[PDB]
């Protein structure tokens, strides 16, 4: 029945109100990224053997990330 | 056995490339033809391979995908933006009316090109025979000019015409200024004595390039000969032969008398007291700035252009603040610069390869009398195709000009008392969405409240296109999958009804006019309705619903797409 009555908790309220969460977001460029302190350490064979190009990765590496749902984004 | 699906009808804009992604615990082998590998199965008809897709006379290696995703120490060559390879048609000559004053010269030089077309074949040992062969060392187009028909003289005629027209198009003006064969006597004069000027040599090179471009555009209709590349991308061994053929035309003519990337450290590493010194190495001499900023610096504005940074640029030898002042000297390829800041005296200094920089007033000090604020963090900025290197200390064995300057005046490295490296934040490229701040110029968003609306406003002199978007996205269940755009009349729009399980975020892309009061209104008729109420000058503003999409440009179409089968 409404836009606000579809992505919020209540749905049987057909009055079109706007909660404070509904705010305009513009595509901005002021954003910093963090260079990780550890990478995957992928080692190429560097021989280029006549039976293919080898790529190897053995050491595992994990990291945790928050998930903002209303933005549907992982950080 | 092939799979039963493919991503048809997708955007072909861009340079495609094969890629493989893996997490950990994997051993993968690419398989091509030739010395790189061996195919296990047979390719379908037509489909070539990458070892043949490689450009002729170029090496082939494997980068990761984009950047320096290498497990390395501080000796990582951090790079700024790049160019589109500078290459990702011949010159127009026929659009020039040929002056008849030198049509006699266009025929004379044609006769000369014809007699040399005889000359080379006879040097190889070709006679004059009635059969058009190449292995029988004979040629029927070696007889005198007048006896040659229209089926044999047009070649040399056009050869002369195109060179003269290419000359006029290039810009210089054209005007007034023995081995016994089997019947023909080609001997115009001694045209290989006077030295040909370098301008005419480059001109003959350009003529050969144009002829090769025409011949290659003819050749692309054929398979995949390595000569289908332009003349600039041609092997240098055969380059001189094509120039030699075109040199004779000008020889006869003369003889006859006729987006920068910013990098910094973590804001928590800011300093408020003491002497801090760090090195910045640059293997190039392009656009590169280095200095100390405050923990409020913009990752998109010019480094130092505001009250949030104090920098120095060697590409122009200028200290950078609100304005630019000529300071110090420029650097070259493969240099270092040590930056020192004393917070007890508010003194900034820069030493290019141990040489302290001097200003115009004869003072080694660069900046003075600045507020401490909240701290100063090192910062660098690289331009197009500029790579560099930063050193915050912790390796005094690798620091070069620390003992030359810094070790004696109580100056310390920035990360000397550290057990782990610095996080080394940077400016990201993908422009994600952010909420409109109240202290933002030229874009104001208000809120009112009958019905509830969210009006806009702006005061500026330069116009652009925005990408306004709502915060909360509407999610679609497994069964629901449809979207209808109804104008002031009825529902007439593109059939956008495909979403098994997705989250669409409402958005409108509005152009900024002098007065822009277009806004969004959550309304109701029978279901969820959002009305992006437009106003005057509404011909390029769009309004739709979009998932996560990060692209900043000015285009109504050319959007990414793919239909899976």
């Amino acid at each position: 029945p409404l836009s606000a009555g579809l992505f919020k908790s209540e749905h049987k309220n057909p009055v079109p109100q706007c909660p404070p969460r509904l705010h305009v977001q513009f595509l901005s460029h002021v954003l910093w990224s963090r260079m990780p302190n550890q990478f995957l350490k992928v080692d190429v064979s560097r021989i280029s053997e006549r039976q293919g190009w080898l790529v190897q990765c053995l050491d595992p590496l994990q990291f945790m990330s928050l998930h903002i749902p209303e933005e549907n984004r992982s950080v | 056995q092939p799979v039963q699906g493919m991503f048809e009808n997708f955007n072909i804009d861009g340079l495609f490339f094969p890629v493989v992604s893996f997490s950990a615990g994997i051993k993968v082998r690419f398989l091509l033809g030739g010395r790189h590998g061996e195919f296990k199965f047979l390719p379908p008809p037509g489909y070539a391979a990458c070892y043949e897709a490689v450009l002729p006379k170029e090496k082939l290696k494997v980068e990761h995908s984009r950047e320096y995703k290498q497990e390395r120490t501080y000796t990582r060559d951090l790079l700024g933006p790049t160019v589109s390879l500078t290459q990702a048609v011949p010159v127009d000559t026929s659009q020039i009316v040929l002056p008849p004053h030198l049509e006699r010269i266009r025929e004379r030089l044609a006769e000369n090109i014809h007699e040399l077309w005889v000359m080379n074949k006879i040097e190889l040992g070709w006679q004059y025979g009635p059969v058009r062969d190449d292995n029988k060392r004979q040629h029927p187009c070696l007889v005198e000019f007048c006896k040659l028909p229209e089926q044999e003289r047009n070649y040399n005629l056009q050869m002369s015409l195109e060179t003269l027209k290419t000359l006029l198009a290039l810009g210089c003006h054209v005007g007034i200024a023995y081995q016994l064969t089997s019947g023909y006597k080609p001997a115009p004069m001694d045209l290989s004595f006077i030295k040909l000027t370098p301008s005419q040599e480059a001109m003959v090179d350009k003529l050969a390039e144009n002829a090769h471009n025409v011949w290659a555009r003819d050749r692309i209709r054929q398979r995949r000969n390595p000569r289908l590349v332009p003349y600039t991308l041609l092997d240098d061994r055969t380059k001189k032969s094509n120039k030699d053929s075109l040199r004779e035309a000008v020889r006869t003519l003369l003889g006859y008398g006729y987006r920068f990337r910013i990098f910094r450290a973590e804001k928590t590493y800011a300093v408020k007291a003491g002497r801090w010194y760090f090195e910045f190495e640059a293997v190039t001499a392009g656009d590169m700035r280095v200095g100390w900023s405050r923990p409020g610096c913009q990752p998109d504005l010019e480094l130092g252009s505001d009250d949030r940074a104090f920098a120095f640029d060697g590409f122009k030898a200028q200290r950078w603040h609100q304005g630019n002042e000529h300071y110090g000297r420029s650097w070259q390829a493969g240099d270092v610069v040590g930056c020192m800041v004393d917070m007890n005296e508010h003194t900034m200094m820069f030493t290019l390869n141990g040489e302290i920089l001097l200003d115009d007033s004869g003072s080694e000090l660069a900046f003075k009398d600045f507020d401490v604020g909240d701290g100063f963090i090192p910062v660098c900025s690289l331009g197009v195709a500029q790579v560099g290197r930063m050193n915050f200390g912790k390796d005094v064995s690798t620091l070069k000009y620390f003992t030359i300057c810094g070790l004696q005046e109580g100056y310390e490295p920035f990360a000397v008392n550290t057990n782990r490296d610095i996080t080394m934040w940077l400016s990201k490229r993908l422009p994600q969405f952010l909420q409109v701040p109240s202290n933002h110029e030229h874009i104001e968003v208000t809120r009112i409240d009958k019905v509830t609306q969210k009006s806009f406003g702006s005061q500026n002199n330069n116009t652009d296109i925005m990408f306004y978007r709502l915060s909360m996205p509407i999610e679609c269940a497994x069964x629901x999958x449809x979207x209808x755009x109804x104008x002031x009349x009825x529902x007439x729009x593109x059939x956008x009804x495909x979403x098994x399980x997705x989250x669409x975020x409402d958005s409108d892309f509005e152009v900024l006019m002098k007065t822009a009061h277009g806004h969004l209104v959550p309304d109701r008729i029978d279901k969820d309705k959002e009305t992006p109420k437009p106003e005057f000058n509404n011909h390029k503003d769009y309004a739709q619903e979009k998932p996560s999409r990060l692209k900043q440009x000015x285009x109504x179409x050319x959007x990414x797409x793919x239909x899976x089968x």
